[PDB]
């Protein structure tokens, strides 16, 4: 009984997908600048705390 | 109530930092 | 509320700004936040007998912020719960000048249960048996995680009321996931073995492979195929599902709105693909985790009853019951070996990830009927469409939005998951949708100005 919905469901995600605004070469460049520079403030902030606290936590423990 | 601003939450959190480390420090020579 | 105003005016509050704080100082505060977060992650609790027990709530370390053994040992758990408090407490109509009690409760019952759950960690036997700890280790713990607790409740204040660029919890858990990334990148950190030195980081290896090793093929393809450690491989599925997610993020369905009450602003309203921003996954990944956890207690405590054998077998990961057919398949080669599994696995993470979506959307108030709404108070229409029509053509739209959001960030994770990148799909997925996040709020920030 679910065979109608399921291909009710697919009808419309596949209508839907093709009436979205996908992203060209220039908006997708720089929402991956962008991801790409917090990815590197956050990864490499907690990479060198992580760095500077080993010998700390070595000392003090 | 108290109204702090972010100033004194980053210094306040370093303090707590530093009273964590001194609690170390002072098990580390007692023991 | 009047019997809990004396006790919610005796914890700090942080100061709405005068101004409007620009986006650079936000910038900054949100980077000091972090590093305030991060820098406590890497301090040990005072007290530890021993961390040598396995981690009962290594399920909830990426959901949580979590870090074992450290001041955000409980993560953004004062944050979480006392929203979750709170928002059950208000369907329960018991909670209810106003914004200032609301704070002051929800920050008092989030620092009431952050006590409850460090005495529960505490009694874990995760630091050893709290009778050898005793009474003064155990309430010192108890103290260093309120104490803890509190200032994470400030930073996610200080980010939420103007200060930092959004909340604490996505932050704390994007920062998180973001470390683990360029940690397994980056690390200077050697492991001997037979046969020689070995950085744990995936790079800093392939450079020592290639400048010490003679045989330069051979080095090459074991810093590509390591077993044994980070992979570059598992680096460059990183990047592809980091590009894919952004891809796929960058969907949406934008609706030519019209106004009606003031003439002469026409606009663009999108309607994302991923209409919840990783909310599907937040919630399976919580699900799951605490499935998990419940599971490895119950293995522990009660081991051999038959409803604790159909809800999960442990070695620590899961070898049969319910928790093994929901965790991602060890590699390509294990969905080989065990298809019902990996059918099974996927077929759940989608069917969740739309449930989510779309029970998010009934209940967060974005749903088509709420979206109504808010078009008819702010007079709002769609240019090629009426007034009275507006609800049908976002139920057309906005459901099959979020289910197809849940079904494709579903997809993502299983994906991520299957191609062994680092930081599985829950990692990629919640840290791709939360600087997306911050992205968003960039733009919005530019297009103010
Ligand atoms: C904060 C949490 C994780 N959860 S969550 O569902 O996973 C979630 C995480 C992140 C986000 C964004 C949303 C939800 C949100 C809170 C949900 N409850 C709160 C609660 C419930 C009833 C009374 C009081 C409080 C229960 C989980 C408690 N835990 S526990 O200590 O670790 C833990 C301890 C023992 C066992 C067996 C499992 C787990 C702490």
């Amino acid at each position: 009984q679910f065979v109608e919905p399921s291909r009710q469901f697919v009808k419309d995600s596949i209508r839907l997908v093709k009436r979205c605004t996908k992203p060209d070469r220039k908006e997708f460049q720089k929402i991956a600048m962008a991801t790409a520079i917090g990815f590197a403030i956050m990864g490499f902030i907690g990479f060198f705390v992580k760095l500077i606290h080993i010998p700390i936590n070595n000392i003090i423990v | 109530g108290l109204k702090v601003g972010p100033v004194p939450v980053l210094v306040m959190s370093l303090l707590f930092i530093a009273s964590v480390f001194m609690l170390h420090i002072w098990g580390k020579y007692t023991r | 509320l009047e019997v809990i105003k004396p006790f919610c005016v005796i914890l700090p509050e942080i100061q709405k700004p005068e101004r409007k704080i620009q986006f650079k100082e936000k910038v900054l505060w949100t980077a000091i936040t972090l590093f305030i977060f991060l820098v406590c992650c890497q301090i040990p609790l005072f007290g530890i007998m021993s961390s040598d027990s396995a981690d009962p709530f290594y399920w909830m370390r990426v959901i949580l912020a979590s870090n074992r053994g450290t001041l955000m040992e409980l993560g953004i758990s004062p944050i979480v719960t006392s929203g979750l408090i709170m928002q059950l407490l208000a369907g329960a109509k018991i909670i209810e000048k106003d914004r200032a009690l609301f704070n002051g409760a929800q920050k008092l019952f989030g620092m009431i249960i952050t006590i409850g759950q460090s005495i529960v960690y505490v009694m874990t036997g995760m630091y050893g048996d709290p009778s050898e700890m005793g009474a003064g280790i155990c309430l010192l713990i108890t103290i260093q995680l309120f104490v803890a607790g509190l200032i994470v409740l400030l930073l996610d204040e200080l980010l939420q009321k103007g200060y930092g660029l959004g909340s604490g919890i996505s932050l704390f858990i994007a920062t998180n996931i973001c470390e683990t990334i360029v940690w397994k990148a980056f690390s200077p950190t050697t492991v001997n073995t037979g046969r020689g030195m070995e950085f744990e980081g995936a790079i800093i290896a392939l450079f020592h492979l290639l400048a010490t090793r003679t045989d330069k093929v051979r080095a090459l393809r074991e810093a590509f195929y390591r077993q044994n450690l980070p992979n570059l491989m598992n680096l460059i599925a990183t990047i592809f599902v980091f590009a894919v997610v952004i891809y796929f993020q960058g969907f949406r369905y934008e609706l030519p709105i019209r106004s009606t009450k003031v003439r002469g602003q026409i606009g663009i309203y999108p309607i994302k693909l991923f209409y919840t921003s990783n909310i599907p996954i937040i919630l399976q990944s919580a699900l799951v985790s605490n499935l998990y956890v419940i599971s490895q207690m119950l293995s522990a405590r009660f081991s051999g009853n038959l409803l604790v054998s159909l809800l999960g077998t442990w070695s620590a990961y899961p070898v049969g019951g319910l928790c093994y057919y929901l965790s991602p398949p060890e590699s390509f080669g294990s969905v080989l070996e065990d298809p019902v599994h990996a059918v099974v696995y996927i077929v759940f993470m989608l069917g969740s990830c739309a449930f989510f979506s779309k029970t998010w959307i009934e209940v967060s108030g974005s749903s088509p009927r709420d979206i109504a709404k808010q078009f008819k108070d702010q007079g709002m229409v769609i240019n090629g469409k009426r007034e009275t029509s507006i609800y049908r053509e976002l139920k057309k739209i906005i459901p099959t939005a979020a289910a197809f959001g849940g079904l494709c960030i579903g997809a993502l994770s299983v994906l991520a998951d299957f191609l062994g990148a680092i930081g599985s799909g829950t990692g990629i997925l919640l840290a791709v949708t939360i600087i997306y996040q911050y992205f968003e709020i960039f733009v919005k920030e530019q297009s103010e100005v």
